[PDB]
Order: structure tokens, then sequence, then C-alpha cells
């Protein structure tokens, strides 16, 4: 299938005392593989997947140097943004940054992204051309002109189409036993009577990877959305994901209802009926 | 591999 | 700004008397500062870990809080969440069917 590498950075200012909390995480697809937390003891980029542990001291030194530098850039940015928005020094504010690259089934570059937010709202983002900028407001427009003058997009484009994809491919090979393995959802249906007259059927998908999945209900072969509930896909905690969809039905009429499960790990979609 | 930090905002 | 969505659930299908993991997944919230406790019979569980802070496309944060637990007929488990968006802590009881 297709693959991605993404890095996520969060900095939160601490007006009362000290410097911002800074947390960075890296993912390949839906697998976290590195982290940095300013509150942690190591003050280093740390491994979070077995397949990255083999990287040598040069790797860990460089990653640490770069991520610590990111944290300082965000610290300064928090100050700059406070000024741009004429805000008090008294409140906590947040900067977030996310970037990454997608490759296709042939592992060739598909798309790149790099976006930045202040207090949870879009601030500035690299457009899909990897040349242009979307600035959400006039502060961001100031930043955009600064970033033009500093050749920021050129550097990001080079990283996104080069280093990003090259190292993604490296990771995919080194962690192939898990990263290139799909875990099909284990599926079953439960039944929960609400009265003599009706019952909830709940269609479960468990222990699947990657997280992308579609669960749908049909009645007599046509999509049903009335009287249904679909929960957000959630992490099991062991690297896999879970989801369920439920429908309320007249008791005795269960066989009219089918749950349909689509997932990359399934050659053909599954159909479940109450047994 | 992480990118080098960008210019400040 | 944005209030947390909460799901409380087990890692594995629950069977009374069999060890498992109790999860509280909080998502869609902003800012990132949040208080999450897992409760057994109303009391805070001490050994609770959480994932590293990350966020979605819309910039809202998500975290998984988790601890080992053993479902029983008698014990009630729950997740208690506080956040600047909430007037008072929100408590969501664990239901093994969800
Ligand atoms: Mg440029
Ligand atoms: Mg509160």
């Amino acid at each position: 299938g297709s693959h991605s590498m993404r890095y996520f950075f969060t900095s939160v200012s601490r007006p009362g005392r000290g410097e911002p909390r800074f947390i960075a995480v890296g993912y390949v697809d839906d697998t976290q593989f590195v982290r940095f937390d300013s509150d942690a003891a190591s003050q280093r980029m740390e491994p979070r997947a077995p397949w990255i542990e083999q990287e040598g001291p040069e790797y860990w030194d460089g990653e640490t140097r770069k991520v610590k530098a990111h944290s300082q850039t965000h610290r300064v940015d928090l100050g700059t943004l406070r000024g741009y928005y004429n805000q008090s020094e008294a409140g906590s504010h947040t900067v977030q940054r996310m970037y990454g690259c997608d490759v296709g089934s042939d592992w060739r570059f598909l798309r790149g992204y790099h976006q930045y937010a202040y207090d949870g709202k879009d601030y500035i983002a690299l457009k899909e051309d990897l040349r242009s900028w979307t600035a959400a407001d006039m502060a961001a427009q100031t930043t955009k002109h600064k970033w033009e003058a500093a050749h920021v997009a050129e550097q990001l484009r080079a990283y996104l189409e080069g280093t990003c994809v090259e190292w993604l491919r490296r990771y995919l090979e080194n962690g192939k036993e898990t990263l290139q393995r799909t875990d099909a959802p284990k599926t079953h249906m439960t039944h929960h009577a609400v009265s003599d007259h009706e019952a909830t059927l709940r269609c479960w998908a468990l222990s699947f990877y990657p997280a992308e999945i579609t669960l749908t209900w049909q009645r007599d072969g046509e999509d049903q959305t009335q009287d249904t509930e679909l929960v957000e896909t959630r992490p099991a905690g062991d690297g896999t994901f879970q989801k369920w969809a439920a429908v309320v039905v007249p008791s005795g009429q269960e066989q009219r209802y089918t749950c349909h499960v689509q997932h990359e790990g399934l050659p053909k979609p599954l159909t479940l009926r109450w047994e | 591999r992480v990118a080098s930090p960008t210019s400040g905002v | 700004q944005r209030t947390p969505k909460i799901q409380v659930y087990s890692r594995h299908p629950a069977e009374n008397g069999k060890s498992n993991f109790l999860n509280c997944y909080v998502s869609g919230f902003h800012p990132s500062d949040i208080e999450v406790d897992l409760l057994k019979n109303g009391e805070r569980i001490e050994k609770v870990e959480h994932s590293d802070l990350s966020f979605s496309k819309d910039w809202s944060f998500y975290l998984l809080y988790y601890t080992e637990f053993t479902p029983t007929e008698k014990d009630e488990y729950a997740c208690r969440v506080n956040h600047v968006t909430l007037s008072q802590p929100k408590i969501v009881k664990w239901d093994r069917d969800m």
C-alpha cells in the first residue's frame, strides 16, 4: 500500500515560570517511532519502535540536535506571535507544527506537507506545489513575506521530496516485518436487548492495522444510517486499533441487517449477520 | 529523519 | 476552546477475573493541558501511563491513558476528565459492551 512519514511538534508557553513544554513525535503510517519530551530526563530524541533502535550514535545525535533546535525556534516564535497579536505576557499559548511526506505503493513521492498553527488555528501552511504559502490572517502574511525572503519553501521542498522520502523508504525496509504487514480486523457481532420489542446489534472490528477502516450497516441490502451509532476509531494500546458500529432493530428482524467491513488487510470486504 | 528547523515566524 | 471527547474501554474483550488493560482515550480537545484519571470504585488508580501528545489535522489533541486492570462483577471502573472547557470534571463509566 501507500505510506507516510509525519512529525508533530507542540510547544506550550508557561507564563508563570520557566520555558515552554515541548513535545515532538514521529510516525511512519500509524506507528510512532520517535519522541522528544522537554519534561523527560534524557533530553534526547528517543526510540519508540524496535526497528529504529539499530540507528547509530550519529543518527541519535543529529536527531537530538535538530529537535532541540526546533524547540528553541518555537520558543522564540511564541514570543513573536504574542507581539503580532498584541497579547499579554500573562496567558499560555500554543504553537503546533506538522510536516511529512506520502509515497505510493511503488514508494515514489506522492505529496508533501508542512503546516503551522497558533492557538489551535491555521496560521501558515505550505501549499501542495511545495512552493506557495497559505497565510490565514495578516500576522501570517507578515510571516509569509519573511519566509519568502528566507527561502523557506525551497528548503522544505528539498526535504519533503528528498530526505523525507528516502528515509521513509529506509524505515519501511528496516521495519518491514510490522510496517509492511496489514492486520485484518477481527470481527464479531454482539446483541443487547433493550426491551421485548427491540435490540441493539453492535458490529465490532478489533486488533486491526492500519487505522483506516469503514464499517457500514445495511438493511435488506441498502445502506442504513437511521438509528445507528459509529464510534471514532480508537487505539487498543498494543499498536492496533478498534472500532464499532451499532444499529437498533425490531427484535426478530435481525437477519435483515448486515454489517460491512472494509480494510486494507481484507482481500474482499467482510459481511456479518447476527448468529 | 526530522527536517532542519525553519526560519522563525 | 474545544472540549474533549472521551471513550473508556478495554484493550481486549472483557472477561471477569482475567487481566486486561483499561483505556481512556481523549481527543478533539484544545488546549493540550488536561487532567485524566482512571478510577476503580471512585478512587484514583495510581499507576496510570499515557501516550505522547499528538494531534489531528484540525489541530485538536489526542492522548491515550491506560493501566492494567481486572474486570469483575463487583468493581466499577471509570475515566475522570477535567479541562479548561469543562465547568466540572466529567466522569464516564466503563461499560464492557462499548
Ligand atoms: Mg522560496
Ligand atoms: Mg475545568
